[PDB]
RNA sequence: GAUGUGUGCU
DNA sequence: TCTGAATCTCTTCCAGCACACATCAGGACGC
DNA sequence: GCGTCCTTCGGAAGAGATTCAGA
């Protein structure tokens, strides 16, 4: 009864980068930082997948 | 060639030597056909040609003419190189004054003319004026005019007196003044008076002023006259893309300098207004101040869009000067760089160089061998022939590149085996290859680092890279004499999945004839690699003179353990192998393979180990799943359990029961209690959960879990980071060192809420900002440490001395942390040890006990060894091999000539760089410890309580009421076993000298709220504490009890300042009790922040709580949070509140009374009494009216500074404590460093020495000399009859004890260049390149290894 | 050559 | 009211190696 | 186009200058 607001998605916290680790709720955040870190360093390849 | 390197003031005339023109135009390169101006900045005719042997005009051009000076613009013809060797000058109008010998604290004019800083500004900048030559008035030499005075002494004394304004009254005050009738009146008025500062001030003048007198300086040399210029290819313009040039710094300097000269120069002529050419004066001192140190004055001008040019100062000084930059370190030729990979077919002395990078780096070598083959007849030949890449440079490349070995060094080269030499073999590819176990050494994991290669070129380059540096010589670390090629998370993971066992196999029961049998039954498939089988093996033995005497025998062994037996090398015994081993094992195993057969066994058998690890463990499929962390079944019931006592916490803190500072550390005492109870739930239920049938019934054994193979094994993983998988994963850490008060009740293997992962963020982002903001100051510890210690080598093999520290059993609240013989191995005795067999010498006084003779003392069970120390050395100028020890990289003494204070330095300087930068591997973990409560004597024996004043407790039991007690357990035997620290105000269940069963509580305390209990009884009077002014207080009108919180320093009022709250224990009528014994009331002061649940006139008994003190002691006690106390220590900063030492022994009383301060009195029996102290009302004296002290006691308690044990306890005291402290911080963490390290930076620390009387000896009174020198003079003369001269030995931390040495380069080169290089001008010090910073900035062979020799043939030829 | 930004491993 | 103690103020220090990109370099006014 | 020219803001420590107070 006391509340009055509610988060609109579990999302939300996280920003566009690191919203695309799977499982991220299971990786040490260090770990979450890098691999957001290395998603941004991503080079396209040849054919995408 | 040359010997010495001497700085002194630069006069005028020798200015204009230097000088091989007068640059007097302010134009650079004209910005057209590329030809320096008549007389600028650039000159061929003042600097040199612009071209190699050609003339500016255009007459000679050739080597025909050279050496001649043309006539048509007036240029020499010589080499264009002489552009970097010719300076100029440039003559000023005015003087203006050297700004580093004005603004340089203390001012040299300051302090030379006797004036405060702020006058002679004025004087210089033209807004005072300066009375030089006052005659026949009332104005003094030095007084200080405005513009107004000026014009009053003008009007009314307009006689032939002049006072001038800027740097030419100035220079004429320097110019005036004689230097040794100054010198001499100083001197009969610091005879004459009795203050200290003035004493100090005066002898500071006196030593200027000798300075100033014994070299060839003058005064009137500070205030330039002719300012010289740099060459011109020192400050190049660089053509960039157009027809632009580039900015440079320094030629806008001097382009400005130039502008304001040339213009007082014509106003000098047509004769401008006073305020005009006051004001030109004053633009032009700016503007030569700007370029001899810009920034130092006011505002730094700035080139363009408000960014501050480096002036002549900017670019010697500093982390990018030519001290630091390119000095002490350099880029180098013969080099390259790549990323590095495993490559684990490789041997311990190779690495894989790619193909196309050796080719480029052993490029002249390649020549050389081309055209000694006769493939090419010139350079250029050659030179394409390589480029093309033919079929036959790849067999000239493989020819020049077999036994030629290069340098593989990381970029952190933080101890000495960052870099190593390893044979190259040459690989296809771009990626350096580099040995798996050599990994460990470099700190070099293989994901995405790179290490650059370099090629030693001369022989003896390459046999210093073959004998010293290489890879194979490099099994021990420098630090401690623990292997570091060790196996390290996968040969650890395949040495324990063979060397196991489960009670079943494919066979056995069965008994094999020998290992190769057990290892053809694994290949067949026909036996498990974990059965329980008997082989039968023939190990050998050593024990005669070197002699394998073969044992066979049939052993209880498993296939694994059979299996590895065939590599281990024959002497060692079979019981190393026949366990499970880990990692410890496995470097044990090393460690006593090096330390029984040698070197080379030892380097095979870790190319053994590595390869037989490789493969067992790839044919093993040792994964990880998601079912390998399994979840224990009652984590969320200790979880409950938690929650509950959380919320009774509650209960009680929002009653009153405990304050906000309280509840936090209850709350992560339950908390982490709670943590530990659920890891050891999951690790009980990881560890054992194994239930196989024996081919009989269920059977217990330990797991072979994957998650829990890998932890046990030691390959990468602990408790922490396991727990965190499995278990709870508990509460963070903040960036400032808090501990979060909520903690996170999942694991990764459940999910995280979107709540307790942005809690996690926090110690997650701590971890990471640790690393990249705090290893900055860790880094600048070892380099401070470095250049501390960085001349010290050894120098002798037996100073011939019976002194050295003592060595005992560090048990300071636990059981053997370090016993007696880690740190007494590998070094010097100091006297025969008695056994206690005793009046018989157990080892003799000058052997280097290794491993033997630690087993014998072991065995007798020796406690105390007094050993040699190097800081007890009497060497001068270095340390001797028995003062110092083993090497601790080899089983020998260490060698002559070795640079033991760099190894020192490194080893005491990289576990805190290491493991800061590794404080992320826990993520965000508090890994705090629970605070325990209790003493729990886990042995059998006696107890003996030291420096103890208890007094009874109600229940009659004993309360400490002493600070720095202890503990101490001795068993039956009489040796001590077990040692706790007691703190204050802690009761007592048991007492001293009675046996004590094992496994009861002895002493029990509460963590926090520290008491102040009593010894006396009777009604407590609140003394000198009234409400708002020092107290605040809240009372209850319900219960009508009051209970006030004394403020700190912070809330207190000004007026109040000098009101001391305390309890005075009063009696029923009114009078003071007594302390027995004593004579003194029972008065108990009361600090800051302390509560009292206590009313004003309440009977109590003897040994009660009258208020409390909260601890708020939270932190989460990494490497990170607790590494400054190691740069304080080294430093030897004294503490806020010291501990007050008795200065001489004697009786001690006290005389008159509150002179602000207490008074102590300290009367020896026999001697002089002249001392008194002035104990200030804040602690109070554990010593009383008629005892007896010694130098060295406590009279007051508290930290002790390392300046009093120094000079009260002597030099053996002082270097224990600092070795003693140093060591807990790094055990505190795991770290192992021997203390040879600590104790080379405590002698370093110790080399200055102040005089106390002259004697028949040349120094001075107070003199801060060195104290080689010192006892060099006393030794020389107590040879003769002649009396020596007593000192002081001093303490200086490692920045004032490297800033303060002999060697003014290594000094300008550490830190402070400018005021190191101003005060070695001044008193035109000789710098005789003695140490090793010294002789790489010359460019010569430091004297410390190879170049010892070589130096001490030089030294002795002159 | 110096700045400014981004980045990699410690 | 002279001289240690305290406070105020100025100064110097703040890890290592490496890679990529761009921008600057007198820009205002006379000619 | 050629071309001569004239902001403030961290933070611990140490030294050296004032400034206090206290006998
Ligand atoms: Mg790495
Ligand atoms: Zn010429
Ligand atoms: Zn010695």
């Amino acid at each position: 009864d006391q509340v009055d607001y509610m988060d609109v998605s579990t999302q939300q916290v996280v920003s566009v980068g690191a919203s695309l680790i799977p499982f991220l709720e299971h990786d040490d955040a260090n770990r979450a930082l890098m691999g957001a870190n290395m998603q941004r360093q991503a080079v396209p390849t040849l054919r995408a997948d | 060639e040359f010997d010495a390197i001497k700085i002194a003031l630069a006069s005028p005339d020798m200015i204009r030597s230097w000088s091989f023109g007068e640059v007097k135009k302010p134009e650079t390169i004209n910005y057209r056909t590329f030809k320096p101006e008549r007389d600028g900045l650039f000159c061929a005719r003042i600097f040199g040609p612009v071209k190699d042997y050609e003339c500016l005009c255009g007459k000679y051009k050739r080597l025909k003419h050279r050496g001649v000076i043309c006539e048509k613009c007036g240029v020499e013809v010589t080499q264009t190189k002489v552009r970097r060797e010719r300076m100029g000058h440039i003559e000023l109008a005015s003087p203006t004054a050297h700004i580093w010998f004005l603004k340089s604290l203390p001012s040299r004019i300051g302090l030379l003319l006797d004036m405060p800083l702020r006058d002679i500004e004025r004087v210089l900048y033209f807004e005072s004026y300066v009375v030089i030559e006052g005659g026949m008035t009332n104005l003094e030499r030095q007084q200080i005019l405005t513009e107004e005075q000026y014009l009053d002494a003008l009007e009314e004394f307009g006689d032939e007196f002049d006072a001038k304004m800027g740097a030419e009254a100035i220079q004429a005050l320097l110019k005036s003044m004689d230097l040794e009738q100054e010198c001499e009146q100083l001197r009969e008025e610091l005879n004459e008076t009795n203050s200290e500062t003035k004493r100090k001030k005066l002898t500071k003048r006196i030593k200027l002023l000798e300075a100033f007198v014994q070299s060839g300086n003058k005064p009137e040399w500070m205030i330039l006259t002719v300012l010289p210029v740099l060459p011109p290819d020192l400050r190049p313009l660089v053509p960039l893309d157009g027809g632009r040039f580039a900015t440079s710094d320094l030629n806008d300097l001097y382009r400005r300098v130039i502008n304001r000269n040339n213009r007082l120069k014509r106003l000098l002529d047509l004769a401008a207004p006073d305020i005009i050419v006051r004001n030109e004066k004053r633009m032009l001192q700016e503007a030569v101040d700007a370029l001899l140190d810009n920034g130092r004055r006011g505002r730094a001008i700035t080139g363009s869009n408000k960014r501050p040019l480096k002036s002549l100062a900017d670019m010697i000084k500093g982390k990018q000067g030519r001290f630091r930059q390119n000095l002490l370190g350099k880029r180098v030729d013969y080099s390259g760089r790549s990323v590095i990979t495993v490559g684990p077919y490789l041997r311990l002395h190779q690495c894989g160089l790619p193909k196309k990078m050796a080719l480029e780096l052993f490029k002249p070598f390649i020549y050389g061998k081309l055209e000694l083959r006769g493939l090419a007849t010139t350079i250029k030949a050659a030179k394409k022939m390589v480029e093309r890449e033919e079929a036959v440079v790849w067999d000239i490349l493989d020819e020049v590149i077999r036994e030629h070995p290069v340098l593989l060094n990381r970029a952190p080269t933080l101890h000495r085996l960052g870099i190593q030499a390893f044979e190259p073999v040459l690989i296809e590819g771009k990626a350096i290859q580099l040995h798996p176990l050599v990994c460990a050494a470099y700190n070099a994991d293989f994901d995405g680092d790179q290490m650059a290669v370099h090629v030693p070129l001369t022989l003896e380059a390459q046999l210093e890279a073959r004998a010293l540096m290489m890879s194979t010589n490099n099994i021990l670390s420098p630090a401690n004499g623990e292997p570091i090629i060790v196996p390290s998370q996968d040969v650890v993971l395949g040495l324990y999945y063979m060397t196991r066992d489960c009670v079943n196999a494919k066979g056995e029961g069965m008994v094999l004839t020998g290992p190769k049998e057990a290892e053809r039954l694994y290949r067949s498939g026909l036996a498990s690699l974990h059965a329980r089988v008997k082989v039968r093996i023939t190990e050998y033995e050593k024990d005669a003179n070197g002699e394998l005497v073969a044992k066979t025998s049939l052993k209880d062994t498993t296939v694994g353990r059979a299996i590895l037996w065939m590599i281990v090398p024959k002497g060692l015994p079979y019981s190393i192998v026949n366990q499970a081993l880990g990692k410890k094992a496995i470097s044990k195993m090393l460690n006593t393979c090096y330390r029984i057969l040698g070197l080379k066994p030892t380097v095979i058998f870790a190319d053994q180990i590595m390869y037989t690890g490789f493969a067992y463990a790839a044919r093993s499929g040792a994964s990880v799943g998601i079912d390998d962390m399994v979840i224990p079944e009652k984590k969320h019931e200790i979880i409950s359990e938690a929650e509950a006592e959380v919320a009774e916490i509650q209960e009680q803190f929002q009653s009153g029961l405990v304050t906000a500072g309280e509840r936090y550390n209850k709350v992560i005492d339950i908390w982490a209690a709670a943590n530990d109870r659920v890891s050891k739930a999951m690790m009980d239920n990881l560890q054992t959960e194994t239930v196989i049938n024996r081919d009989g019934q269920e059977e217990k054994q330990v797991s072979f879990n994957s998650i829990y193979m890998m932890a046990d094994s030691g390959a990468r993983g602990s408790a922490a980071q396991i727990r965190q998988l499995a278990g709870m994963r508990g509460l963070m850490a903040k960036p400032d060192g808090s501990i979060i008060e909520t903690p996170i009740t999942a694991n990764f293997r459940e999910g995280l809420n979107v709540l307790q992962y942005f809690i996690s963020t926090h110690g997650a982002r701590k971890g990471l900002a640790d690393t990249a903001l705090k290893t900055a100051n860790s880094g600048y510890l070892t380099r401070r440490l470095v250049d501390v210690a960085q001349d010290l080598v050894v120098t002798e093999d037996d100073c011939g001395t019976h002194e050295g520290i003592m060595m005992t059993p560090v048990i300071e609240g636990g059981d053997v942390k370090e016993p007696l013989r880690d740190r007494v191995l590998g070094r010097v005795t100091a006297e025969d040890v008695l056994k206690p067999g005793t009046a018989d010498i157990l080892v003799p006084r000058n052997t280097l006990l290794h491993e033997q003779w630690c087993d014998l003392l072991e065995e007798n069970s020796v406690d105390a060894v007094k050993v040699r120390s190097v800081v007890s050395c009497d060497t001068d100028f270095g340390v001797c091999a028995h003062c110092y020890g083993r090497d601790l990289a080899r089983g020998h003494i260490i060698n002559k000539g070795e640079a033991i204070g760099v190894i020192a330095a490194q080893s005491i300087g990289e576990p805190g760089t290491q493991l800061t930068m590794r404080t992320f591997h826990i993520g965000g973990a508090a890994s705090r410890a629970a605070a325990e409560s209790s003493i729990q004597v886990k042995n059998k024996g006696s107890i003996k309580l030291s420096n103890v004043k208890s007094v009874v407790n109600s229940s009659g039991k004993l309360v400490i009421t002493s600070r720095n007690t202890e503990l101490k357990l001795i068993d039956e035997f009489g040796r001590t076993k077990e040692s706790y620290k007691v703190p204050y105000g802690a009761v007592l269940a048991k007492g001293d000298g009675e046996q004590v069963a094992g496994g009861e509580t002895v002493a029990n305390w509460d963590p926090h709220t520290m008491p102040v209990i009593t010894e006396v009884s009777g009604f407590v009077r609140f003394t000198d504490m009234i409400d708002g002014q020092t107290i605040t207080r809240q009372t209850d009108e319900l219960t009508g009890l009051s209970s006030l919180v004394v403020l700190d320093s912070a809330e207190r009022t000004a007026g109040g300042k000098d009101l001391r709250p305390a309890l005075k224990i009063v009696d029923a009528q009114g009078n003071d009790v007594l302390i027995p014994g004593t004579d003194m009331p029972a008065q108990y002061f009361l600090p800051g922040k302390a509560i009292v649940q206590l009313e004003d006139g309440v009977q109590i008994s003897s040994g009660d709580t009258l208020a409390r003190i909260p601890q708020e002691s939270g932190g989460t006690k990494d490497i990170t949070g607790g590494l400054p106390r190691v740069a304080d220590l080294f430093e030897a900063r004294r503490p806020k509140e010291p501990a007050i030492l008795a200065e001489i022994s004697g009786i001690v009383s006290f005389g008159k009374e509150t002179k602000g301060k207490r008074r102590l009195v300290i009367t020896p029996v026999d001697g002089s009494d002249p001392y008194e102290e002035m104990i200030p009302k804040w602690r109070q004296l554990n010593v009383f009216e008629g005892e007896r002290v010694e130098r060295g006691d406590v009279i007051s308690d508290g930290p002790e500074a390392p300046h009093d044990i120094l000079r009260l306890r002597g030099v053996h005291a002082v270097t224990r404590y600092i070795v003693n402290e140093v060591q807990d911080v790094y055990r505190l963490q795991g770290v192992k460093i021997n203390d040879k390290h600590i104790e080379v930076i405590v002698r370093q620390m110790l080399r200055k020495a102040t005089i106390v009387n002259a004697g028949s000896s040349d120094f001075l009174e107070g003199e801060q000399v060195e104290y080689s020198r010192v006892k060099i003079a006393n030794r020389e003369l107590e040879a003769n009859g002649k009396v020596g001269a007593t000192y002081s030995r001093d303490l200086l931390g490692i920045t004032k004890a490297s800033l303060a040495t002999e060697s003014f380069i290594s000094a300008a080169s550490f830190q402070e260049t400018t005021r190191v290089l101003t005060e070695a001008a001044v008193a035109g010090k000789r710098d005789e390149l003695r140490g090793l910073k010294e002789n790489v900035i010359v460019g010569r062979l430091i004297p410390a290894g190879t170049g010892y020799a070589y130096h001490q043939d030089r030294m002795r030829r002159r």
